[PDB]
């Protein structure tokens, strides 16, 4: 397809996202929900830039404009939120290890008072 | 020979007795009640249920006062309960745990037991200390003890399985008159109203009507087939009831000298353990090997009611002296108060 | 036994020599008991409730 | 002060229930046993190894309690008194191995009554070293008592000790069968018949009954859960 | 994945809770072929 | 009143025959299990033969089998012994035993010393 | 479907986030370079390695148990799609086998309702009789009256979580801390329920095996076991759950804290069915004492074992492991989930209904009445 023409269609939609980021509250530019849709705008204008010139997007080059612009703009936000991961096998193990242990020695523990009285 | 000819005097006197008896045999219970009113359905309910023995219960006896009963269960005690509240008032363990009988004398101050020990033993209730300890322990007869009733607080009749029965003196603890006669294991006895004559069932299907103080054998009963196993005295002390491993149930009567009526059914083929009398006689009460109580129309010999409520074997049944309740004791280990 | 059989007889003859009433007589006896003591019966005559000790 | 006497009714029941509470503890773990025996049986010498119309006899294996009874001045006839034994664990039948068609009789009638139908009988073929002398010996010969004695063959499931010789084997089983045929024809899974050669000196016959009294237990939990 | 029979029943509730409850025949399914990602 | 009357009986030579009959009265005959029961000489009761209620359930002692034939007609209440070949060891007191209780399997006391549902016995002597 | 560009636009802005927070790849070996395709993110990944991720969400026939494949070139390049030479990443899982998987989750959905709605009824009724006839009490129906309890509420707390949770979708999403509550209730009372499972297990086993002579047991130790050790898998699960993986309403089943709660589980189980095999060793022994014939030997020791498993739970331990073939483990998800479902009405008919002891009790009290 074509990658030099395709380049300098980018910069229109990407300062018209740099416009929209104006008028929402700047300082509120890491909260996704300020500006969910012009997000998603500039997501679906980034779409069919590639398609025109025929590149298929995602494009190897083309992510790099959108990684410039979540440089400079998206930094100051916070990269944690809800992992859900299994801890470690060190603690992983003794957390159904223990009460299978325990199980089988509760197990035992009845054969051998149940009777006893 | 001579045991030839005393036995063909007895074949003579046999026969002299049963033409005595076809002569005065001019109707039958039946024809003369044929106009009656029946009594329609009898549907009591149990009212009580008295748990706390471990063991089958082998006998019970009510109190004069129609409230407090003593049962005897083969686990070895003795439980006297208040019928009307459930609750028990003590709780006296035997030595011998093959119980076989019990009474509650009329004054209510002694009980009596005895079974496979051979032995009679009395239990005072009202100790000046309060823990309820034998009184005497009547010794004597040869087989267990089958049936003791109380004349009064010094006097009991005795049945057992020597075939014998005795009376005896809980003072001096001697039998003052033994009555003999019977050929089989004697099971129940019954005193009259009166307390003057008492008869006795055995194991030789006979029925025999004994005088108290002069220790003889006055009328012997027959027409049983098989083990007479309960006997009861009817309200007036003219007529007893017997029931016998042959499933029926007899009707006697003393100056007839004869049976009067047969309470059985095609259905029932299991013997009869206990029977017993309404206040009024009418209603002819009999335990039986299948688990039921079976209420018969003592005049009209129809099946008026059925007692169903016991998952073992009945035992032992007894009806107040004032008529309110019926006792039954099984041996699914429960006493239940019927009205 | 020779003694056993001798007492037999010597039992049959006191059973045979007694005053018996006929069985119609014996019979009416006891109809006639039942029929004064049936209101005194509160297995044959329902108590009520109210006078019931076992209510 | 009706209110007075029904708490103190109240009261005196509860003490009455706390102690019904204890003997049933006692009760429960108690196994009574009813031992029978015939005609100079040896049953008198096993008790003798561990007036009075029965008699008691207690003892303890692997701290279980057993209380033997024994019957003393009662007559012959047993068709009432021997229903006050429907709740054992156990009847100890002893016979002394014509007497012995009189106990098979004897066994006929405890097998089949109404109310034993649930009890299970431990068969003491007692005097094994009685029998052994006389077949040895040959002046009676079994087959004028029993005709089917000549037609009879040892069974191939049979253990004899290797001192005795095939005559004796053969004779003390055929005894067994009798019995044996007796408990088969009317087993239907009620009760079982445990039969034993013992001698009335024998220290294994407390052990006996031990055996196969956890067996009668055994089989009584297994009929509860309906898996036997 | 459990994969344990005692986790039948949280298997089944954990899939149809993201199918959303839904049993009705779904419209043309998703296209994951070369005209897609 | 329950009747057992044994007739029959008498002086046979070894290797006669012999036909007892029991008479029963008082009792529904066909709901008995009946039994033959003897006492020979300085010995005590020994229990011969039993047959069921209805007649096909039959056993004997050993030392009859063969011998002796027990058989019931519940139409006549009568019990019947034919016994054939008789030898010396038969002479004995043959009483007609019944079970105590009806409808039951087991048969209880019918060999003890003092039974009450058990005739008087009729003797039979075998002798040269 | 606007819900689902909504969890596709944050996927993009967090993977952006996340390549620009990942450090670069420490590996000087030739890689495929950090991208994210329009659906999921891919971090770099050596050369000849196909990477595995989970199926997003974002549409209704996508399953998120289902996995996405993306492969390196040895080159260092993507993998291409023959067909356009483009760069494509595997969705077929996604979706290719949801309508059918989706078909047999129908039939299991009403199975559970009906068989745990079927086992209240039978339950409760059962419950009933061995409450109101005190003649069948004993140390036995004590226990049976526990066991049948939670059934009981096991099936009134399943039933709740299929019929209210499971439909609601916005409560799912809404995450309430009440999701979170009856799913513990819903972990306790399955737990309880195996656990009593082991305690007729032990019961049984001692009374045949162990102590035949003791006639009466403590069974404080039996109401411990099956009510209040459950208690602590259960809250241990939950404790690492609402630190390790917190997901809404603990729906979750790829977590592995899981098996905090069904490896005991399957531990107490394993216990049951080791009793069985002594439990049938001693009831075959007794059947050759008895001098048994073979055939009937075979028939009783098949019958008793077959009674035994719904009240022991051994249909988990001989099949407590899903198939990966799909026609497999198609049979077997309509037969455990038949056997899981039903155990309750089983046991009730068994050990209530078709027990003689309680048909001849019940027989006599209906005829006097
Ligand atoms: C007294 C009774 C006691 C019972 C004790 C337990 C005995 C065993 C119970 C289970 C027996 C059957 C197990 C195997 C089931 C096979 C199901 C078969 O493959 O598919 C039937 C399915 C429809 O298939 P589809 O057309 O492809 O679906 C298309 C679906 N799509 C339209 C969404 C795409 O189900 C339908 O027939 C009925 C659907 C609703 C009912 C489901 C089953 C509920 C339980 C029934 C039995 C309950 C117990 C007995 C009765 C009381
Ligand atoms: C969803 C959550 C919140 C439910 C929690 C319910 C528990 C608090 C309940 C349900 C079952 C109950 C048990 C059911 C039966 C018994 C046996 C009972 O003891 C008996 O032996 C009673 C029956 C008998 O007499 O045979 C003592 C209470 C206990 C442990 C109960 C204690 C309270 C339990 C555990
Ligand atoms: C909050 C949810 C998850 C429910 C959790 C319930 C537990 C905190 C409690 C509630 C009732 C408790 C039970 C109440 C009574 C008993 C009976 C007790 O045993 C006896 O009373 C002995 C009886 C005897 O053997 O005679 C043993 C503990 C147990 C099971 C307790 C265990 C702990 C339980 C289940
Ligand atoms: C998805 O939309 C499914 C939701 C809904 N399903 C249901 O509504 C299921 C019905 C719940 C069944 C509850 C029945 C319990 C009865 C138990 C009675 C036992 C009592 C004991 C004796 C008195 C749907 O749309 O299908
Ligand atoms: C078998 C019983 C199951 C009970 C399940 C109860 C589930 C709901 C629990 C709600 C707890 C309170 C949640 C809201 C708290 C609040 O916002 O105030
Ligand atoms: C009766 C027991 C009820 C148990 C209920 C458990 C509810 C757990 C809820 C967890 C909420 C999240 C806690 C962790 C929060 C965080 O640190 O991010
Ligand atoms: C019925 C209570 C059982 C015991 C408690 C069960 C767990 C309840 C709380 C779950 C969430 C715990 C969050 C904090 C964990 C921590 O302390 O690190
Ligand atoms: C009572 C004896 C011991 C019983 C031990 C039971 C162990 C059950 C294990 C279940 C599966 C555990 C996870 C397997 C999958 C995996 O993690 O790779
Ligand atoms: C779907 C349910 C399946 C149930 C499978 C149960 C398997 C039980 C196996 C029992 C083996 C018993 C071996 C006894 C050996 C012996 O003592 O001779
Ligand atoms: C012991 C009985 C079953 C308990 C263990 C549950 C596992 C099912 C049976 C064997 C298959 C388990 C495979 C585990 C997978 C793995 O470890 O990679
Ligand atoms: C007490 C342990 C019992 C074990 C019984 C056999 C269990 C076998 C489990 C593994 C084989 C069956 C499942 C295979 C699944 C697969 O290959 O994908
Ligand atoms: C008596 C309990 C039975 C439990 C199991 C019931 C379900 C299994 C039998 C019926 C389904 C068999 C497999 C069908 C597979 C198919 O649909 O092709
Ligand atoms: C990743 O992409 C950048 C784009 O400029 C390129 O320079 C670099 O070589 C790539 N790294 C790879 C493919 O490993
Ligand atoms: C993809 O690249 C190969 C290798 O050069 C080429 O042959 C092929 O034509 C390309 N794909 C298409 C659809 O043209
Ligand atoms: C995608 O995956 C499916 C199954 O996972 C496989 O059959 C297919 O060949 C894969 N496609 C490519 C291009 O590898």
């Amino acid at each position: 397809c074509n990658e030099t023409g395709m380049l300098e269609r980018l910069p229109l939609c990407g300062k018209a996202f740099a416009d929209m980021m104006g008028k929402v509250d700047v300082w509120k530019w890491c909260n996704l929900s300020e500006f969910i849709v012009y997000y998603e705008s500039f997501t679906n204008c980034t779409e069919m830039e590639a398609n025109v010139v025929g590149c298929y997007w995602p494009n190897p080059l083309a992510q790099g404009f959108i990684t410039g612009i979540h440089r400079q703009f998206f930094s100051n936000c916070t990269v944690d939120r809800v992992h859900l991961e299994d801890p470690p096998d060190e603690v992983l193990i003794p957390l159904i290890v223990i009460p299978v242990v325990l199980t089988v020695a509760m197990a035992g523990l009845v054969v051998w008072r149940s009777k006893r009285t | 020979s001579e045991l030839d000819q005393l036995r063909q005097e007895a074949e003579q006197l046999k026969n002299q007795i049963r033409d005595a008896r076809k002569a005065c045999a001019d109707a039958t219970l039946s024809q003369i009640t044929n106009n009656i009113d029946p009594v329609g359905r009898i549907q009591m309910r149990t009212r009580r249920t008295l748990r706390g023995h471990l063991a089958k219960i082998y006998a019970m006896h009510w109190g004069t006062d129609s409230r407090l009963l003593v049962s005897a269960s083969q686990d070895g005690k003795l439980i006297i309960w208040d019928s009307y509240t459930t609750n028990k008032v003590h709780a006296i363990p035997l030595r011998s745990s093959w119980v076989m009988t019990c009474a509650y004398a009329p004054s209510g101050n002694y009980v009596a037991c005895g079974g496979l020990d051979n032995i009679c033993s009395i239990y005072n209730l009202k100790t000046r200390e309060g823990n309820v300890r034998v009184s005497r322990e009547l010794a004597g007869h040869t087989g267990y003890l089958s049936c003791c009733r109380f004349l009064d607080d010094n006097q009991i009749v005795t049945s057992s399985g020597d075939t014998t029965c005795a009376l005896w003196d809980i003072e001096t603890g001697q039998q003052t008159t033994t009555f003999t006669g019977h050929t089989g294991d004697v099971m129940s006895l019954s005193l009259a109203p009166d307390t003057r004559l008492f008869v006795s069932g055995a194991c030789d299907a006979s029925a025999k009507l004994w005088d108290v103080r002069e220790g003889m054998c006055r009328q012997t009963f027959t027409g049983h087939e098989s083990d007479i196993n309960a006997i009861c005295f009817f309200p007036n002390g003219n007529a007893f009831a017997t029931g016998s491993d042959d499933a029926t149930c007899r009707l006697f009567d003393l100056r007839a000298d004869q049976e009067l009526m047969t309470y059985s059914h095609d259905n029932i083929i299991c013997g009869i353990t206990s029977v017993s009398f309404s206040k009024s006689g009418r209603l002819l009460l009999a335990g039986y090997d299948d688990f039921n109580c079976n209420v018969w129309d003592a005049l009209k010999a129809d099946r008026a009611g059925v007692l169903a409520g016991h998952d073992n074997r009945v035992s032992c049944l007894g009806v107040t002296d004032d008529g309110m309740a019926v006792a039954t004791g099984s041996w699914d280990s429960f006493l239940k108060i019927w009205n | 036994s020779i003694a056993q059989a001798r007492k037999l007889v010597e039992q049959l003859k006191m059973e045979a020599n007694i005053d018996r009433i006929k069985v119609s007589k014996a019979a009416a006896d006891l109809m006639a008991y039942c029929e004064a003591h049936a209101k005194e019966d509160p297995l044959l005559t329902p108590v009520p409730a109210s006078e019931n000790p076992f209510r | 002060d009706q209110r007075n006497e029904e708490k103190a009714q109240r009261e005196a029941n509860k003490k009455i229930e706390k102690q019904l509470q204890k003997d049933k503890q006692v009760y429960r773990a108690t196994h009574r046993l009813l031992l029978l025996g015939a005609g100079e049986s040896g049953k008198n010498t096993i008790v003798k190894q561990m007036t009075s119309g029965i008699f008691e006899t207690k003892f303890q294996v692997d701290k279980v309690n057993f209380h033997m009874f024994d019957v003393g001045a009662q007559r012959d006839e047993r068709r009432k008194w021997i229903q006050c034994f429907n709740d054992v664990t156990a009847i100890i039948f002893v016979v002394a191995s014509n007497r012995l068609q009189a106990a098979l009789k004897l066994f006929d009638s405890i097998w089949n009554n109404k109310w034993l139908r649930d009890t299970s009988v431990i068969l003491f073929l007692n005097k094994q070293d009685l029998l052994a002398e006389k077949v040895l010996a040959g002046k009676s010969k079994i087959e004028d008592y029993f005709p089917e004695f000549a037609r009879y063959t040892t069974p191939e499931d049979a253990t004899p000790e290797p001192g005795e010789d095939p005559r004796v084997t053969r004779a003390k089983y055929f005894i067994r069968d009798e019995f044996l045929r007796i408990s088969t024809a009317s087993g239907d899974g009620r009760h079982y018949c445990y039969p034993h050669f013992t001698c009335a000196v024998d220290t294994e016959n407390i052990r006996r009954v031990f055996n196969d009294c956890r067996d009668i237990i055994q089989r009584m939990h297994l009929r509860q859960y309906e898996l036997l | 994945k459990c994969n344990t029979a005692t986790c039948a029943t949280q298997r089944l509730a954990n899939f149809l809770v993201h199918s959303s409850k839904n049993f009705g025949p779904i419209l043309p399914p998703t296209n994951v072929g070369s005209n897609t990602y | 009143q329950v009747q057992l009357q044994e007739s029959g009986g008498g002086l046979v030579q070894p290797g006669g025959s012999l036909r007892l009959s029991c008479a029963a009265s008082g009792f529904t005959f066909s709901n008995y299990k009946m039994n033959w029961v003897r006492q020979a000489p300085g010995k005590g009761l020994e229990w011969v033969s039993d047959i069921s209620q209805s007649g096909a359930s039959i056993s004997y002692t050993g030392s009859v089998k063969g011998r002796f034939t027990i058989s019931r007609d519940n139409a006549k209440n009568t019990l019947y012994l034919q016994m054939n070949s008789l030898k010396p060891e038969d002479t004995a007191v043959y009483y007609c035993a019944r079970c105590p209780a009806p409808f039951t399997r087991d048969c209880f006391d019918v060999t003890s010393t003092t039974y009450a549902y058990r005739g008087q016995g009729t003797q039979v002597t075998v002798s040269s | 479907y606007v819900v689902g560009r909504k969890k596709m636009m944050d996927a993009q802005y967090k993977c952006y986030d996340r390549m620009q927070q990942l450090p670069a790849y420490q590996g000087e070996g030739p890689y495929c370079n950090r991208t994210w395709d329009g659906w999921l993110c891919w971090d770099d990944t050596p050369a000849g390695v196909l990477s595995y991720q989970f199926c997003p969400d974002y549409f209704p026939d996508f399953d998120p148990s289902e996995k996405v494949t993306k492969y390196c070139d040895e080159k260092g390049v993507w993998f291409k799609h023959p067909e356009n030479n483009r760069t494509w990443s595997n969705y077929t899982m996604c979706n290719a086998f949801t309508p059918e998987k989706l078909k047999n989750a129908y039939v299991l959905y009403y199975l559970a309702i009906v068989g745990h709605s079927l086992s209240i009824f039978t339950l409760v009724i059962s419950l009933g009789i061995f409450v109101f006839f005190r003649s069948l009490g004993c140390q036995r129906v004590t226990l049976h009256k526990n066991m049948f309890l939670t059934y009981i509420l096991n099936s009134m707390i399943i039933i709740i979580h299929l019929v209210e949770v499971v439909p609601n979708g916005e409560l799912v999403r809404r995450d309430p801390v009440s999701c979170k509550i009856l799913h513990f209730f819903h972990q306790y009372m399955m737990a309880c329920n195996y656990f009593w499972m082991l305690c007729e297990g032990i019961y049984l086993h001692t009374l045949i095996v162990v102590a035949v002579f003791t006639e009466k047991q403590r069974l404080r130790w039996y109401y411990l076991l099956g009510w209040g050790f459950p208690l602590v898998p259960t809250t241990i699960h939950a404790i690492t759950r609402a630190v390790y993986f917190n997901d809404n309403c603990w729906l979750s089943v790829e977590t592995h804290l899981l098996y905090i709660i069904h490896g005991p589980v399957m531990a107490a189980l394993v216990v049951n069915f080791f009793f069985l095999l002594n439990i049938v060793r001693v009831l075959v022994t007794k059947m050759r004492e008895t001098h048994e014939a073979e055939s009937h030997m075979y028939l009783k020791a098949v019958k008793a074992t077959m009674i035994l498993v719904p009240l022991l739970g051994i249909q988990f331990v001989v099949f407590p492991w899903r198939p990966s073939n799909k026609m497999l483990g198609k049979i077997y998800d309509y037969v455990m989930h038949s056997l899981i479902h039903f155990q309750g009405f089983f046991v009730a008919t068994i050990y209530c209904f078709c027990n003689n002891e309680v048909q001849t009790t019940v027989k006599r009290q209906w005829a006097q009445f």
